[PDB]
C-alpha cells in the first residue's frame, strides 16, 4: 500500500474514527487508526458511507448509553470465561466499539488485534451483507475454520472465523502470510473480495 | 448486531 494510499485511509477515518471526552491515550488512539489504515480502502469507504463509527473508548463499554443493556450478559462464546459484556474490550457488528490500549493479544481477548477484528465484523454485516453467513464461506469454514487456534470460538461461528482471518489479513505482512499458510482457500476468499 | 472480541 502506497503512502497516499494509506493516507488516503487515514482521511477516510478521520471521518468515522469518534474519540472520547476527557483524558485519554491520544498516541494509542493514533496507533489504533493507523492500524485500521492498513485496511482496504474499498471497504473502509464503505463504512464512511454507511455512517458506520469506530467508537474509541476511554472505559467499558457498557458505561455507553447504547451498550448498557450488555450489562451482566456473557457475549456468545465467553461461556466459562466468568466475565460480561462489562469486561470485553471490544464490539463490533452494527457498530463499532474499542478500549483504547486494549488492542494487542492477551489484553482482555486473545484476538491478534481487537480493532481490526471488531471492525471486521462491521465490514461483514454492514458492508457485505453477512457474506460470513454465506454458503460460499461456509463451505471455506467447514474446511479451514480450525486451523487459526481458538478452536471453541473461531472454529464454531464463520462470522468469527472471519473476523480473525481478516485481521490476520491486514495487520500486518507477517500476520498476512500466517493466513496464507494456515488457511489457503479463506485467504483467496479475501483476496477475491477486494478487488 | 453486536460480536464480542475473541476470549
Ligand atoms: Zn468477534
Amino acid at each position: 500500500m502506497d503512502s497516499t494510499t494509506i493516507q488516503q485511509n487515514k482521511d477516510t477515518l478521520s471521518q468515522i474514527v469518534v474519540f472520547p471526552t476527557g483524558n485519554y491515550d491520544k498516541n494509542e488512539a493514533n496507533a489504533m487508526v493507523n492500524r485500521l489504515a492498513n485496511i482496504d480502502g474499498k471497504y473502509l469507504n464503505a463504512l464512511k458511507q454507511n455512517n458506520l463509527k469506530i467508537k474509541l473508548l476511554s472505559g467499558k463499554l457498557t458505561d455507553e448509553k447504547e451498550y448498557a443493556y450488555l450489562k451482566g450478559v456473557v457475549p456468545k462464546g465467553w461461556e466459562g470465561t466468568g466475565k460480561t459484556w462489562d469486561d470485553v474490550p471490544g464490539l463490533g457488528g452494527s457498530t463499532v466499539a474499542l478500549r483504547i490500549g486494549f488492542s494487542n493479544k492477551g489484553k482482555g481477548h486473545d484476538a491478534i488485534n481487537l480493532e481490526l477484528h471488531a471492525t471486521a465484523h462491521a465490514i461483514d454485516h454492514i458492508v457485505l451483507n453477512d457474506i460470513s453467513k454465506s454458503a460460499q464461506f461456509k463451505q471455506i469454514f467447514a474446511k479451514e475454520g480450525r486451523s487459526l487456534g481458538n478452536v471453541n470460538f473461531l472454529g464454531v461461528y464463520p462470522e468469527e472465523f472471519f473476523a480473525e482471518s481478516f485481521a490476520y489479513y491486514y495487520l500486518n505482512q507477517d500476520t498476512n502470510s500466517k493466513l496464507k499458510s494456515a488457511c489457503p482457500q479463506t485467504y483467496s476468499f479475501l483476496q477475491n473480495l477486494a478487488k | 448486531e453486536v460480536n464480542p472480541a475473541v476470549p
